[PDB]
């Protein structure tokens, strides 16, 4: 855990820097002109105040200010005061606050959203980032509960709880859902409830801000937080987000170190996310094993799968104890084809598995890439033998010796049918036996409504020269989703059957009742397969395959994200679309909002046969 | 690139 | 210390 | 001897008891070595259960040859000039130098007619003339200006050699004389001299075709024409070997006699049987010896 | 020093590997078929050869062949060969063996330039590179002297563009191949070098790698490998360019291992400034020239100015001469020298004035002007804790200021790169209102200088600066502040504009550069000199560089497509300095030998902000 | 940056 301490009292600084690096803290929040310093720019004599407005530069090096100063903007600094000579001096003060803090190169700057119209807060902010050049990001203070609804009921004759999220939503929408914009999220003593909490986990928060007041005592004394608190750190820990502690000691008897060595407690309290880690809202480009050729080191991370490699065994195993009674154990000879056969490794699979079914095959391992097929016939010279025959051939192209009785491949994307194992397995259907298996038999796909702030800048972010300016937000993405809040449950789209002894075009319509209030802003696609009977592997997220990582969600985003209210249901329609030459997918969302058909004719992305 | 994807 |  | 030897057959010599000299290289897979056969049965070729005399080498077996009846002069993949020579009992095959003098593939070895010196070309441009006896190199020569396709000594004249290369040149060479090359006025892939005519010597180039040059042409092949070979005839066949995977044995008149096709891969080295003047042992990369009849 | 080891024979790969690990070479330079192996692409039936056709990938880990490996092109393939069933062939297999190049993951490709028409390899090359993805680079791998110039003189009827001519090799390849990043140079150096100013032409190209023979290495006395001193030279030159030395061949000295051939480099490498350790990691890295009057600097940006101590000194001792000239000793004790510090900064040269005043036993009332008003801080937190009613701050642009007295000295710091693209004359020409007629600006007077340069990589620098949302080649029509380092600079340089304060500031200049040698034109490198007091200067002009003085790179101007040059050539160049009310800009263009455009009209693509 | 260049 890396964690800072927001003062607005900072003597000298020097020493508040010892002070507070003594205690554990990483950085420190801090106004970098005086919090009571109003200054005025308008009006004489006070416009001409001389001397100095604030500290030198000199009292840290410039090592110290990039890395362990957050500044603050100053308490008076109101630009959507409705009196516009106070509007006006918080313009240029907030102008001046914050150009100083880009001279000293700070990290951060910390401002606060406190109140529901900001739109001239955003506008000053959004001006200066378009002005010169400067790198700091602005983090925007902003509770999970308004200030007005956790006060006491003291006073005798005097949207609830998704208001300051709206406060947020409305804020970065201003300012067009910049990159250098994010969230600090205050959490009070009153947690609001799970839905708004998901909300505001799918947003950009690079810190959570805890008061020392919303720590409550135990038996001896030291600070702890409600079991609530503790879920919702542990769910920001996830998230690897800081935590700024405000306020003062409220357990003077103990230090300041116990409310850090508590979080430092909670932290350590706290194979899929190991392999994950480092590809968190990474989004890249689908494989396109047909149409391109992939190198050894995308081999290798296949290969670095036992779960997939394991399961495609064990139903070759089955398959072949069925298709063989135990009586016809020698003198039957099953043929197996493995299409697209890779390095090795489902013909190693395959091996194993007649072996340990005690069956008899004769392995054809198809293959197209040359550079495998070099592998794959080092692999026959040095280890197979003549059991198996090594094909360098497409299998759409391939004129077979002899029909198969299991034909198995492993040409499934992310999303089933995005690497054409549709058109392959139809390409290479007619050399199976007419009562022949095909591993896997069945495919599925599903879809769910997703929103993320962070993964809608990512596919802006890939916006490209010499390219349609908003091309990205019509292609698919593998990416390990992680900052993000989906929507409804996953709902099936597509379904592919082999042997199909009947069109791999497809539309359908998906209908997610949205029990929540959100934002819109793409669609996970995930996908379930039956190899044969009863083993199946699945990506989707309530029946994912344990400790299996070969394949990451897809992302389809859209050009503009969708304001989402409760009770309405979100109806999306997806095309599997084909020509003789290219296979793409389209899709528009119909409900509650219209939004335009996304790739149209395959326009930004296709899948090449 | 891992997870499917270049 | 840490207990709740 | 090798419990088995590789795909690719390199060349094959007749010496004049009539034994099969065999050289093999690995050229895809794991280890790219090579290996020496001796087969006094010529027939059991290329089964390695039925071999005289067999060694493992440390690289490929580019090019070989006879150093009279027991010594089997080897160029190398790693720039090495080997001698190994025939044990007296014949059936081990042992070292007697491994020189590394050239910077690159050795393409091509030769005996000048003395026998005691031998003649080098590498794939590095210079052309090395060899004391055999010494175990040294009398001479080095940077003449071309591209890798060295084939030298041929002279059968006659022990200092006269041939040179083709890259560069389309086919030099004489008379080591005696004080500027020893002399330009021999379609790159020239193979070369071969007259066993009977002094200074008659037919060459091959890469386009298929073969032609005889006085110190005549026949479109041949369809492709680069490998080796040339002369039948020890009184009157001799020339035997043309190509990667069009096809031999072909022409008169004097560079005019087709016979023509085989009974290699699936290209067709490396051809040799005439000393005892039977009608056989031509063919080897080829598919790993089969042919034995032709005339 | 990184070196690599050229071997045409891997018997075993592990084996060859270790072994070459062990002698002390970083990468190995090894063949991926085996260079004898001829395939067979179009005819049966050698086409249906079976088998693997070449060895395995799971022989190496995934790291060593990302890291370790340098692949070759087999010998045998020659894309450009006359017949056509070769040149069919060997197109195949060049493409088979690239492909299997970027599935093995191999960080480089050496491919030959032995003869004058390659074409079809630069095609096939060229169809390689934008096909698919893939990250390697290709080493064309081209000799510093013909192969038919290095052979020996002994055929008789035979006898021995001359030393222009492999650079002529590569100027064909990597233009027909439109300048790849991807394509650099793997030179080998022979027995014979060339002249001096081919090895310039050469050392301005993308030479990643440098070949070694050990047939070019003498015999020591003791029978060491060694090399001549114009090799050592050679050697010493490509070493600068943090090249990595291939050696191939065979062990010509066969006493010793073949550890000889590379401790000797290790040698050469351990025995060859602070302006040197400063500029690392910037050489030939383009940065955005500053522009102080309409950007405010950070603080970080001050600091390295501040960093300079040789021009803030060169600065305290103009203002120590102009006050001993400027004050007779008799009058020491009641002459007060107005000073006006223009553009204080964050101080330094404020501290250089008081600095100056003290050791010329002078008094001073000083001024310190400044814009930025962040820096104002930093000027007014100096004047409470040290300068105290000495230094007057004023947080005003000089231009606009309304000074209380007219000043003795004005000293200013306005001077880029080029000596004027931070308006340093539109600035001092507000500054002269306020002061003395018999007054002194320092600097006094500054010029700047041009000289044409080539750089192959300065050039795909430029190229790669193209940006979306903006014209696509307005990147060759600004300055860029480079470290200029992998160039090779045609010609001397000569001033292009000159100012002089007190005092039009727009300018035109026409300079004429006699060319010696046969090169290709990429832009314009800019420097300065300047005149402070009488003779103190401030330069970074490469023949007259103030020593250890780092507050400048260069200035380099490019120019949108290459210019070739030859021998007695002159390049005819004219700059334009251009102004109106809001902006001021540069133009430029080259009329002889061959005219381009004009490069910045209007400055569409780069103005300074007055 | 350095050299006066940004
Ligand atoms: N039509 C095809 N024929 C043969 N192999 C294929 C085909 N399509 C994909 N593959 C291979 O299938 C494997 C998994 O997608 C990869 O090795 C890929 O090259
Ligand atoms: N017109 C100006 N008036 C005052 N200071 C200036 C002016 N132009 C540039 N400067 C300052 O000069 C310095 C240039 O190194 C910077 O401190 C910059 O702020």
């Amino acid at each position: 855990v890396s964690s800072g301490r927001d003062l607005n009292c900072v003597p000298e600084i020097a020493d508040t820097l010892g002070a507070v690096a003594k205690q554990g803290f990483d950085f420190l929040c801090m106004p970098v002109f005086h919090p009571r310093f109003k200054r005025e720019f308008i009006q004489e004599p006070a416009k001409n105040r001389p001397g100095p407005q604030t500290r030198s530069d000199l009292l840290l090096s410039g090592r110290d200010w990039n890395t362990l100063i957050v500044g603050k903007l100053s308490p008076w600094i109101r630009p959507d005061s409705k009196v516009e000579k106070i509007r006006r001096n918080s313009e240029a003060a907030m102008l001046q606050e914050l150009n100083f803090g880009a001279y000293l190169g700070l990290p951060a700057f910390l401002l606060p959203l406190n109140q529901e119209d900001n739109t001239n807060l955003a506008r000053v902010l959004t001006n200066h980032i378009h002005t010169g050049h400067h790198s700091s990001m602005f983090w925007m203070r902003v509770p999970l509960v308004a200030p007005e609804d956790l006060r006491d009921d003291i006073i005798e004759n005097a949207s609830g709880e998704e208001k300051t999220w709206m406060w947020w939503h409305n804020f970065r929408t201003l300012c067009d859902y910049s990159k250098r914009i994010a969230v600090a999220l205050e959490i009070g003593a009153d947690l609001p409830s799970n839905h708004v909490i998901d909300r505001w986990l799918g947003e950009p928060i690079k810190a959570a801000i805890l008061p020392t007041s919303i720590f409550l005592t135990n038996k001896k004394g030291f600070p702890v937080l409600s079991k609530m608190h503790q879920r919702l750190i542990f769910r920001l820990l996830k998230l690897e987000v800081q935590f700024i502690i405000t306020g003062t000691n409220h357990h003077s008897e103990k230090e300041f170190c116990s409310y850090l060595q508590y979080l430092e407690y909670l932290s350590q309290n706290r194979a899929y996310e190991l392999f994950a880690k480092g590809y968190e809202d990474y989004l890249q480009s689908p494989l396109q094993p047909l149409m391109d050729n992939l190198e050894s080191q995308t081999y290798e991370v296949f290969e670095k799968d036992p779960i997939k490699y394991s399961q495609y065994q064990q139903a070759i195993y089955k398959c072949l104890l069925d298709r063989v009674p135990e009586e016809e154990k020698d003198t039957n000879v099953q043929v197996l084809m493995v299409l697209g056969a890779g390095r090795g490794p489902l013909v190693n699979a395959s091996l194993r598995a007649a072996k340990q079914a005690d069956r008899r095959i004769k392995l054809y391992a198809v293959e197209k890439n040359p550079n495998a097929v070099v592998t794959l016939e080092n692999w026959q010279f040095e280890e197979w033998g003549s059991q198996v025959t090594v094909v360098s051939s497409d299998m759409r192209e391939w004129v077979a010796p002899e029909k198969a009785d299991i034909i198995v491949s492993e040409l499934l994307g992310s999303f089933a049918d995005n690497e054409l194992s549709p058109e392959c397995l139809d390409g290479a259907q007619h050399f199976l036996k007419d009562d022949g298996v095909s591993i896997p038999g069945e495919y599925t796909s599903f879809l769910a409504p997703i929103s993320s702030s962070k993964l809608y800048n990512e596919v802006r972010a890939c916006r490209e020269k010499d390219r349609d300016p908003e091309a990205q937000f019509e292609m698919p993405y593998v990416v390990r989703l992680h900052n993000f809040h989906q929507l409804s449950a996953p709902q099936p789209c597509f379904t592919f059957s082999h042997p199909n002894r009947d069109d791999n075009n497809r539309y359908c319509t998906l209908e997610f009742p949205v029990e929540v209030n959100t934002v819109l802003h793409g669609f996970a696609g995930y996908f379930e397969t039956v190899l044969y009977q009863d083993i199946t592997l699945s990506i989707r997220p309530e029946t994912h395959s344990p400790g299996m990582f070969s394949w990451f969600p897809i992302l389809f985003p859209i050009k503009q994200p969708i304001t989402v209210r409760e009770g309405q249901t979100i109806c999306v329609r997806f095309w599997r679309c084909s020509n003789s030459k290219k296979v793409w997918y389209e899709w528009a969302v119909t409900a509650p909002v219209c939004s335009a058909i996304h790739n149209p004719t395959g326009r930004s992305y296709t899948i090449g046969l | 690139g891992r997870g499917r994807g270049r | 210390q840490f207990e709740d | 001897a090798p419990a088995c030897m590789e795909r690719q057959l390199e060349a094959a010599r007749y010496r004049s008891d009539g034994a099969l000299l065999l050289g093999a290289s690995s050229l895809s897979g794991r280890c790219w070595a090579g290996s020496l056969w001796l087969f006094k049965d010529p027939c059991a070729a290329p089964n390695e259960g039925f071999c005289s005399a067999g060694v493992q080498t440390e690289a490929g077996v580019a090019d070989l040859t006879w150093v009279g009846e027991r010594g089997i002069l080897v160029a190398s993949d790693s720039g090495a000039v080997e001698l190994w020579e025939l044990d007296e009992n014949e059936t081990l095959i042992v070292s007697k130098f491994c020189k590394y003098e050239h910077d690159d593939i050795v393409s091509t070895v030769s005996v000048l007619s003395s026998g005691t010196q031998a003649v080098s070309g590498s794939k590095d441009i210079c052309i090395k003339v060899w004391d055999l006896a010494q175990q040294v190199v009398l001479s080095s020569y940077r003449a071309h200006a591209a890798q060295v396709t084939c030298v041929a000594a002279s059968p006659h004249k022990d200092s006269v050699f041939l040179s083709c290369s890259e560069d389309n040149r086919i030099l004489l060479w008379d080591t005696r004389c004080p500027k020893p090359a002399s330009q021999i006025g379609y790159l020239p892939t193979s070369l071969a001299w007259h066993p009977q005519q002094s200074e008659v010597f037919v060459f091959g180039d890469e386009n298929g075709t073969v032609s005889l040059v006085d110190t005549l042409s026949s479109a041949v092949h369809s492709q680069c024409v490998t080796g040339l070979v002369f039948s020890p005839h009184s009157v001799p066949f020339l035997a043309s070997l190509s990667e069009d995977c096809s031999l072909a044995v022409l008169d004097s008149s560079l005019s087709e006699l016979f023509r085989s096709q009974a290699h699936r891969d290209f067709v490396r080295d051809a040799t005439w049987s000393p005892l039977n003047h009608s056989l031509l042992t063919t080897v080829g990369w598919d790993h089969q010896v042919v034995h032709h009849v005339v």
